[PDB]
């Protein structure tokens, strides 16, 4: 359907097409040269360099090379610089550029792709849509929503840009504004709104506002496979782990763990109180749009598996205690920290990332009366010098109606039933 | 910015290739 070739190429197509077929019988090798040889002998022709282009993506694939793919991402580029290159062609070589850029990290090289597919077709909305996810993945979303409010004064219907305006709106907290982007968007079916990151904010979005149907988007989401189930809501799973909101020490194996923190816990909670007297900039306010009011701030002392070595420096012998459990030290998607509430807060319903942690609470500083969580249908309360454990890939809730602070310090451990292999290999969180 | 409790970001992973 795309027309590929110009003038030239179409005379020297028998060429063209017996490099194509070698590369489409997975003799990448073979193909790699065959079209390099056509670049040689047709340094301008278009088709001859996206071949070459797509054997070497091909061949990065094979090898699952970085550097490679660094090599395709400039010949797509140099496809773009060739005289008399076809509409379609231009569009595929840039497009597959600007994703390579993506799959490598390269967001703003990505972006300036991009910006450039937009200069080239203007009237494209599509490649706009593109342009936006370009600066939601490098963290800009102003620019991003100035993109899809762009579409949508030419397209109002755009259903791709309506979930994209509206996950935006949710994440600036406009949220009765960000629901009917959401809604119908999803509703439209467009190709790229089929994606759990929108039910799962339009539920909660809803949630927020009191709408009693955010339960039947998620239990549609759960239908479509975006969440394994109207509770569990995380978007970064591994499937199949043992999925239960509420957890107790014996069943996650992590005895020891549980024993040293609730033999120690004077020490934890010492070290926590001396950081809020007289270190008390380490607690940072919780910053994921979670609470509907009151005050919450975390000190953190893991994240992503790695040491912040200055928060150590704040709670040497905490630190300390914790080096000798790598299920929690290494647990790449978790955290160690400690985290304050004050009277008068509420934490909205929320989840987690991923079903790859379990969340243990350990109680420094409890107040009698005032504060709970619940996890699922199930709500529970702390206790000073004992550990809980829940699922937070559940959701859950938080109220703090005491009269003074109260303190619990937060141990993040890989699920239980995860391997080490899956340990050492998933992303970090 | 980091999901670390929720789910807020585009994206919670980074992108490093292969
Ligand atoms: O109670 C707290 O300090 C934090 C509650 C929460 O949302 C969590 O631990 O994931
Ligand atoms: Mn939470």
């Amino acid at each position: 359907k795309p027309k590929l070739l110009n003038k030239f190429d179409k005379t020297i197509k028998a060429e063209l097409d017996a490099a194509e077929k070698l590369r489409k019988r997975g003799k990448i090798e073979e193909a790699v040269n065959a079209f390099k040889e056509l670049v040689r002998k047709y340094p301008q022709s278009p088709r001859a360099r996206y071949g070459k282009a797509q054997c070497e993506d091909d061949l990065a694939e094979k090898r699952r090379s970085n550097e490679v793919l660094r090599g395709a991402i400039e010949t797509y580029q140099e496809v773009a610089s060739l005289p008399d290159v076809p509409a379609d062609l231009l569009k595929l070589s840039l497009k597959r550029r600007s994703d390579r850029q993506q799959f490598l990290g390269h967001m703003r090289g990505s972006l300036l792709t991009l910006q450039r597919l937009v200069q080239l077709f203007p009237n494209d909305t599509s490649l706009k849509n593109d342009l936006g996810v370009g600066y939601l993945l490098i963290g800009d979303n102003d620019n991003a929503k100035k993109v899809y409010e762009e579409v949508l004064s030419v397209t109002p219907n755009d259903g791709f840009a309506k979930v994209h305006y509206g996950f935006i709106l949710k994440a600036q907290n406009k949220i009765a504004e960000s629901i009917p982007y959401l809604k119908e968007g999803i509703e439209s079916g467009d190709p790229g709104t089929d994606d759990g990151r929108f039910y799962f904010h339009l539920g909660d979005a809803m949630q927020r506002v009191g709408n009693k149907e955010a339960y039947k988007w998620y239990e549609l989401g759960h239908k479509r496979g975006h969440f394994a189930s109207v509770w569990q809501r995380s978007l970064y799973n591994v499937n199949g782990l043992k999925a239960q909101p509420w957890w107790t020490p014996k069943e996650t194996g992590y005895t020891e763990l549980v024993k040293s923190l609730e033999r120690n816990w004077k020490l934890i909670r010492d070290e926590g109180l001396a950081v809020m007297d007289k270190a008390k900039g380490l607690f940072l306010p919780e910053d994921e749009n979670l609470r509907e009011k009151g005050d919450w701030s975390q000190f953190t002392l893991w994240q992503q598996g790695r040491r912040n070595e200055n928060a150590c420096k704040g709670a040497p012998k905490t630190c300390t205690l914790l080096e000798k459990f790598p299920e929690t030290t290494g647990c790449r998607r978790g955290q160690i920290k400690y985290s304050i509430m004050h009277p008068g807060t509420h934490v909205w319903p929320h989840t987690g990332p991923t079903n790859c942690r379990l969340r243990m609470h350990l109680g420094l500083v409890i107040p009698k009366e005032g504060c709970k969580i619940r996890c699922a249908n199930e709500t529970k309360t702390w206790e000073e010098g004992k550990v809980l454990i829940f699922d937070d890939s559940f959701e859950h809730e938080v109220w703090q109606d005491a009269s003074s602070f109260r303190l619990i310090f937060i141990v993040d451990v890989w699920h239980p039933e995860l391997t080490p292999q899956q340990r050492r290999s998933l992303p970090a969180i | 910015g980091k999901c670390k409790d929720g789910l807020g970001e585009y994206t919670c992973t980074s992108l490093e290739g292969f």
